[PDB]
C-alpha cells in the first residue's frame, strides 16, 4: 500500500477556459479533490444600465465555443420581459442556428478536446510533448482512424459554424438573434445551402463519430467502473416545439439518489462561502442574485459559485439530459454495445446507472445526443416556411423581469434580467460549468465535477493521466462558470 | 507549405478572453487550421488544444521560450486585469506559485520577437474592460508600456476577428521577415499598421463607404423590421459608418453571410468597442 500525493493540475489543457485541479491521492486512488475557476470578468455588474436588447449581444461574449447557447437564453429572458410573441417561423430558425452549434460544439469536444487521451498525434506540437506513459492502448490501425477523423472533424465542424452562420449572420457571437425573434427569414435558396452541409455532417456523425467513441471505449472498459460521483442530473429543457412553451425536444426534470424528480427553478440556490464573493451574498437564488467579487476572501478557492437544487449537487450535460429523457439509442450504439460490450440495449438507460454516469458514459452519452439532433435538425428543415416572418419589433419596457431557460451543449443554462427605468438593472447567469466544476457549497458538499474525481485510479503518480481524463468528460467550459 | 519547412514557435496564452478568438481561428478556410498548424507555426503552448497539461505544459513553454528568446510570438487572446494584484487571471501553477496573466505577460513579453493582440479584449480591453467592470482589464500595448516592456505589438482586433485576419496578418509578417530578417520585416509590418495598430490590408476601409445598401441610406430608405433585407440598416443600430474592417467584401464563415445582411454592424472592431458602440439597436 502507498500514502499520499497531492497532485496540483494548473492548467488543465484541453478544455476550455481557467481551470486548476488539486487532488489527494492515496493508495493509487483520489480520496478528495478541489476544483478552482482561475479567470474572473463580471458580466453581471458589466451589463446593469445597458440598454436590455444589448444583452443578446454582450452576453456572448461570456464564452465563444457556446455563444448561441447565451444568446438564447438572453433572448428568451428578454422576449418574457418584453412580452414578445416569437413568430412561429422565427422559432424554427432559432433552432437551426443553435442546433448546429450542438453538432459544432460536440465534434469540438470529442476530437480536439478529448481524442487526445486515448490518441497519439503526429510528432509535432502542440501533440508533443505530453506524459511519458500516457496510457494510449490503441492499435497502431484505430490510433490513425482517430488522427485521421481528427483532422477531417476539424472540417466538418468548421462546416457546422457554416450552418450557423447562414441564419445567423457569423459565428462566434451571432447576430442573428435578438428579442421577438430571427433577423432573417430564410431563403429556399439558403435553406439548400444548410442542408448539403448538414448531409455531410450527418455522415461523419453516423460513420466516424458515433461508432469511433464505442470503440475507443471498448478498449477502454475500465473507465466505464469509475467517475460515478453523485449520480445527480438537471435538465432545465430546450429548443421548444411548439409555441406553447411547455413541449421541448429536451424536457426538464432532475434525477437524484435512484429517483425521477419535477424542476423547480425556485429551489436554485447559489452559495459562495468557497468562492471569491463577499460572504453576505451567500445563498441567493437567481431572481435575487449579487456579484460582489471578493478575491482576497479566506478560505476560498474559486470564481465559480456553487449552485445547489434543493440542497443538491447536481451534473449537467449530454449525460445528464439522456439520462432524464431517456431516448431510443441510435442504430449503431445498439449495434455496437451488443458487439463490442454484450450489452442488449434499446434506450439510453438500459446502459444502466453505474455505466452511464461514468467518464467514459459521459462521453457515449455526447455522440449519443449528437445523433439525436441530426434527427431534430431533419425536422426542423421539413417544418420551416420559407418567406415567412421571423421577427416581431417590441418596444423597450420601463420595468419588466424575466427568465430564459435552455440547454447549452454542456448542460443547464438560464440567463435572468430585471429591467428598471428601461435599463438593466440585473442581470444573472447560470451556467452549465457553473453547475459541473463548482466548489464546495456552505455545507462543505462538492460540486459534481470533484466529487466524481472520488475513486479515479492514480497507479503511476509521475503520470496521473486519470485526473484529467475525468474532468474532460464534462467538456468544462470555465468562462461559462465564472462568466 | 509542407510538413518540412520552418515553423516559427508560438505561445498563445489567454488572459480575460471567451474562447472565440481560438475558435475564429479555428473556421479559417484557405489555408485550413490542419496546415496553419502543420505547416505554417509551430503552436508550442495553446491550453485549449495542447496535450500537455498543468506544471509540465508551462514549463515545456518556459524551456521553449529559453531557446528560442527574442525569436517565438506571443499570442494574447483576452484583456489583462491589473486589480487585485493580478488575482482576476490565473493561468497556470508551477514551482508551488501561482502565475497571474500580469506575471505571465511580464515574463514572455519581454522576450518575444512580436506580440499579437488577437481580438479586441486584447487590443482595446473590450468587453471586460467596458463600464461596469471591476478588474482593472487593460489592452495589451498599454499593460506593455506602462511596465517599460517595448516588444512590437501588432492588434488584429474584432470581436472576434474574421480567421482570414489572423492568419493573414501572421502571413504578411512572415514574408516581411523572409525577405528583411526579423527587425527590418517587423519595421515593415510596423509601417503597414494604422493608428491603432490595425494591418491596412485588413482595417484600410470603411465598412459604410463601400456598403451595398449605401444608396438607400442616401436615399433614407430605412427597414424599420430586421427582416426587411431591402433598406438601409441604420435606423436599426448599424454602426458600419464609423467601423473600418473588410466583411463587406470577405463576409464570414466561408462567405455565407455577414453582420449587415444577417442584422447590423456593432462595430466589433472598433478601440471603443463596445461602450461607443452601444446601445447596439439604435442609431
Ligand atoms: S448604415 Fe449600415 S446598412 Fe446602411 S449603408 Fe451604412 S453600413 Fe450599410
Ligand atoms: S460587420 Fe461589423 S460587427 Fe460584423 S464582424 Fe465586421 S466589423 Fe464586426
Ligand atoms: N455549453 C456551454 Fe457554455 C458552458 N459550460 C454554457 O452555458
Ligand atoms: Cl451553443
Ligand atoms: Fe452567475
Ligand atoms: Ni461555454
Ligand atoms: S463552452
Amino acid at each position: 500500500a502507498t500514502g499520499r500525493t497531492t497532485i496540483a493540475i494548473d492548467p488543465v489543457t484541453r478544455i476550455e477556459g481557467h481551470l486548476k485541479a488539486e487532488v489527494v491521492v492515496e493508495n493509487g486512488k483520489v480520496v478528495d479533490a478541489r476544483l478552482s475557476g482561475g479567470m474572473y470578468r463580471g458580466f453581471e455588474t458589466i451589463l446593469r444600465g445597458r440598454d436590455p436588447r444589448d444583452a443578446s449581444q454582450i452576453v456572448q461574449r461570456i464564452c465563444g465555443v457556446c455563444p448561441t447557447a447565451h444568446s438564447t437564453a438572453s433572448v428568451l429572458a428578454l422576449d418574457e420581459a418584453f412580452g414578445a410573441k416569437v413568430p412561429n417561423n422565427g422559432r424554427i430558425t432559432r433552432n437551426l442556428i443553435f442546433g448546429a452549434n450542438y453538432l459544432q460544439s460536440h465534434i469540438l469536444h470529442f476530437y480536439h478536446l478529448s481524442a487526445q487521451d486515448f490518441v497519439q498525434g503526429p510528432d509535432t506540437a502542440p501533440f508533443v510533448p505530453r506524459f511519458p506513459k500516457s496510457d494510449l492502448r490503441l492499435s497502431k490501425e484505430l490510433n490513425k482512424a482517430g488522427v485521421d477523423q481528427y483532422i477531417e472533424a476539424l472540417e466538418v465542424r468548421r462546416i457546422c459554424h457554416e450552418m450557423v452562420a447562414l441564419f445567423g449572420g457569423r459565428m462566434p457571437h451571432v447576430q442573428g438573434q435578438v428579442v421577438g425573434g430571427a433577423t432573417e427569414i430564410p431563403t429556399k435558396e439558403k435553406l439548400v445551402e444548410y442542408a448539403a452541409r448538414f448531409k455531410k455532417v450527418r455522415d461523419f456523425v453516423e460513420q466516424k463519430y458515433v461508432p469511433v467513441v464505442y470503440t475507443i471505449g471498448s478498449k477502454y472498459k475500465d473507465m466505464f467502473k469509475v467517475g460515478q460521483g453523485f449520480k445527480a442530473a438537471l435538465c432545465v429543457g430546450a429548443f421548444p416545439l411548439d409555441n406553447s412553451g411547455k413541449k421541448h425536444l429536451f424536457m426538464p426534470g432532475v434525477y437524484a439518489k435512484g429517483k425521477d424528480m419535477p424542476f423547480d427553478p425556485s429551489k436554485i440556490k447559489e452559495y459562495v462561502k468557497y468562492s471569491w464573493f463577499a460572504e453576505e451574498t451567500t445563498g441567493l437564488n437567481y431572481k435575487e442574485g449579487k456579484t460582489i467579487p471578493a478575491p482576497d476572501k479566506a478560505g476560498a478557492y474559486s470564481f465559480v459559485k456553487a449552485p445547489r437544487y434543493d440542497g443538491l449537487s447536481l451534473e449537467v450535460g449530454p449525460l445528464a439530459r439522456m439520462w432524464v429523457n431517456n431516448p431510443e439509442l441510435s442504430p449503431v450504439g445498439k449495434k455496437l454495445l451488443k458487439d463490442l460490450f454484450g450489452i442488449s440495449a434499446k434506450k439510453f438507460r438500459d446502459l444502466g446507472e453505474e455505466a452511464a454516469f461514468s467518464l467514459m458514459g459521459r462521453h457515449v452519452a455526447r455522440a449519443e445526443e449528437t445523433y439525436y439532433m441530426l434527427g431534430a435538425i431533419e425536422g426542423w428543415l421539413k417544418e420551416i416556411k420559407a418567406g415567412e416572418d421571423t421577427v416581431v419589433m417590441p418596444a423597450v419596457p420601463a420595468s419588466a423581469e424575466g427568465t430564459g431557460f435552455t440547454e447549452a451543449p454542456r448542460g443547464s443554462l438560464l440567463h435572468y434580467v430585471k429591467v428598471k427605468d428601461s435599463k438593466i438593472d440585473n442581470y444573472q447567469i447560470v451556467s452549465a460549468s457553473l453547475w459541473n466544476c463548482n466548489p464546495r457549497d456552505d455545507m462543505g458538499q462538492r460540486g459534481a465535477v470533484e466529487e466524481a474525481l472520488i475513486g479515479i485510479p492514480v497507479d503511476d503518480i509521475q503520470n496521473p493521466v486519470n485526473v484529467a481524463r475525468l474532468i474532460r468528460a464534462f467538456d468544462p467550459x470555465l468562462s461559462c462558470a465564472v462568466h | 507549405g509542407t510538413l518540412t519547412g520552418e515553423r516559427p514557435p508560438v505561445f498563445w496564452l489567454q488572459g480575460q478572453g471567451c474562447t472565440g478568438c481560438s475558435v475564429t481561428l479555428l473556421n479559417s478556410v484557405h489555408p485550413s487550421i490542419a496546415d496553419v498548424l502543420l505547416k505554417v507555426i509551430s503552436l508550442e503552448f495553446h491550453p485549449t488544444v495542447m496535450a500537455w497539461e498543468g506544471e509540465h505544459a508551462i514549463e515545456h513553454m518556459r524551456k521553449v521560450a529559453e531557446k528560442f528568446k527574442g525569436k517565438f510570438f506571443l499570442v494574447i487572446e483576452g484583456s489583462v486585469p491589473v486589480e487585485a494584484d493580478g488575482k482576476y487571471c490565473i493561468i497556470g501553477e508551477a514551482n508551488h506559485h501561482e502565475i497571474s496573466m500580469v506575471d505571465a505577460l511580464k515574463e514572455f513579453g519581454p522576450n518575444a520577437a512580436a506580440v499579437l493582440a488577437v481580438g479586441t479584449c486584447a487590443a482595446y480591453g473590450g468587453i471586460p474592460a467596458a463600464e461596469g467592470s471591476e478588474t482593472g482589464a487593460t489592452a495589451v500595448s498599454k499593460f506593455l508600456g506602462d511596465n517599460g516592456i517595448k516588444t512590437p505589438v501588432v492588434n488584429i482586433p474584432g470581436c472576434p476577428p474574421h480567421p482570414d485576419w489572423i492568419v493573414g496578418t501572421v502571413v504578411l509578417a512572415l514574408d516581411a521577415i523572409k525577405k528583411n530578417g526579423l527587425e527590418g520585416g517587423l519595421a515593415e509590418v510596423v509601417k503597414v499598421l494604422d493608428s491603432d495598430g490595425r494591418p491596412t490590408p485588413f482595417f484600410g476601409r470603411n465598412i459604410h463607404e463601400n456598403c451595398p445598401y449605401l444608396d438607400k441610406y442616401d436615399e433614407g430608405v430605412m427597414s424599420a423590421t430586421f427582416t426587411d433585407k431591402v433598406g438601409c440598416r441604420y435606423d436599426l443600430g448599424c454602426k458600419g459608418p464609423m467601423t473600418m474592417a473588410d466583411c463587406f467584401e470577405r463576409k464570414w464563415n466561408g462567405g455565407v453571410n455577414w453582420c449587415v445582411q444577417n442584422a447590423v454592424c456593432i462595430g466589433c472592431v472598433e478601440p471603443d468597442f463596445p461602450d461607443g458602440k452601444s446601445p447596439f439597436y439604435q442609431a
